[PDB]
């Protein structure tokens, strides 16, 4: 018997780092805890899971906080998530966020919609078009948390058209300096993120019909209660780059972007290799470090560190 | 309501296609096969779209277009597989 929520994962040779965030994500967690799942699994979703990724992850979310174990060998949930995503390193996250999605998605026959540019329209109107379209085939509990709204702003480098969409995520990728610093704040890499990049990757103008090397800017129209952040550190082994092991300092209260207030709930740490998780558990207000199945105490000044990899914001 | 869309092999070369949001992925490997001569049984598609919003969907065989929501002008990722080697 132990405390819930602090439960070790078994290693058997990302995953438990990803889901320790995950299980310390409080509304995530409080959904399947109170039994809200069941009545919205999607069980012929051409795009779940049949349900299992839910079915599963819930009941391994139930076993962590049910106070009866110190650590649980989570081989039932990595048979599903063997089962629908044999490939699996980095991206387990993202299939996570949207196998959970798509197995809890309210929307059983989903509609088709042509989305549409701005067309010279106001960004408040086509924002609210594109996140009611959003809405109309997806509406889930993980929509509810994680997803947001991006405007993006695509420019033909040849015939100078402007070409305006808002398109959801349900996670950040944010890029880091290049060239190499040693230390940068989070708020930099956000700026970088939605700094204008010509793509390299090709674009279609619907005006040249051909596929032009655009250059691409992003902005962040709409936040979700829950902002997954992702340092891109890596790349390809094709570019022989070694990781960015860049100072990235990030705020553990009160990170301010876009009119809302974030803080730090949770981290995913890589060492050049092998994951591990600070998260703050949600009955005592405590940090702590999850190693597989070592659970211990952690102090806010162990959080910000070279090593980190994701890390989770919960909205004031 | 007919639709381009394009595809892309691990090449670059797009492969532009007309298609309805009704039609088939089987459909879809069919005219990949008109235009390339690739047999649907050697096609591996792939849509990504835009990456941050949903997870990477490899395009099975009895679903549509419609339900992986592809637009007008989505690129589609083609790899063929031949001889236990990806092209
Ligand atoms: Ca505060
Ligand atoms: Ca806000
Ligand atoms: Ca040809
Ligand atoms: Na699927
Ligand atoms: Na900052
Ligand atoms: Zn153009």
């Amino acid at each position: 018997n132990e405390q819930p929520g602090l439960c070790g994962l078994s290693n058997l040779g990302f995953m438990n780092s990803a889901i320790q965030c995950l299980s310390n994500t409080p509304p995530l967690t409080e959904y399947f805890l109170n039994d809200k799942y069941q009545e919205e699994l999607n069980f012929d979703n051409p795009l779940g899971m049949r349900g299992e990724i839910a079915k599963s992850y819930a009941e391994l979310i139930k076993q962590m906080w049910s106070g009866k174990f110190s650590y649980v060998t989570p081989r039932a949930f990595k048979t599903q998530v063997g089962r629908f995503a044999p490939q699996f390193c980095q991206e387990l996250l993202a299939f996570l966020l949207d196998g959970l999605h798509e197995d809890l998605n309210r929307i059983r026959k989903k509609p088709y919609i042509q989305l549409k540019d701005a067309d010279g329209r106001p960004d408040k109107v086509v924002a609210e078009e594109a996140w009611e379209n959003h809405l109309k085939r997806n509406d889930s509990i993980i929509v509810d948390i994680f997803h947001g709204l991006f405007k993006s702003t695509l420019v033909c480098p040849e015939c100078a058209k402007i070409s305006v969409t808002f398109d959801p995520f349900c996670y950040l990728t944010l890029p880091l300096p290049m060239p190499k610093k040693p230390f940068v704040k989070l708020k930099d890499c956000i700026e970088l993120f939605t700094t204008k990049e010509k793509l390299g990757d090709p674009w279609y103008c619907p005006n040249c019909k051909e596929h032009q090397q655009a250059t691409k800017k992003l902005d962040l129209w709409s936040l979700p209660p829950v902002l997954v952040v992702h340092l891109k550190r890596f790349s390809y082994s094709r570019y022989m780059r070694d990781k960015l092991d860049t100072l990235v300092d990030f705020p553990i209260n009160d990170l301010d972007m876009s009119g809302c207030r974030y803080n730090l709930i949770a981290v995913s740490n890589h060492y050049g290799g092998h994951y591990t998780a600070f998260a703050k558990n949600k009955d005592d207000g405590k940090w702590y470090y999850f190693d597989d199945s070592s659970v211990s105490t952690a102090s806010e000044d162990q959080i910000v560190s070279k090593a980190a990899y994701v890390l989770f914001y919960q909205r004031q | 309501a007919a639709m381009l869309i394009f595809v892309k092999t691990l090449s670059g070369k797009f492969i532009s296609l007309e298609v309805e949001p009704s039609d088939t992925i089987e459909n879809v490997k069919a005219k990949i096969q008109d235009k390339e001569g690739i047999p649907p049984d050697q096609q591996r598609l792939i849509f990504a779209g835009k990456r941050l919003s949903f997870y990477r969907k490899q395009l099975e065989d009895g679903r549509t277009l419609s339900d992986y929501n592809i637009q007008k002008h989505s690129t589609l990722q083609l790899l063929v597989i031949s001889r236990g080697i990806l092209y």
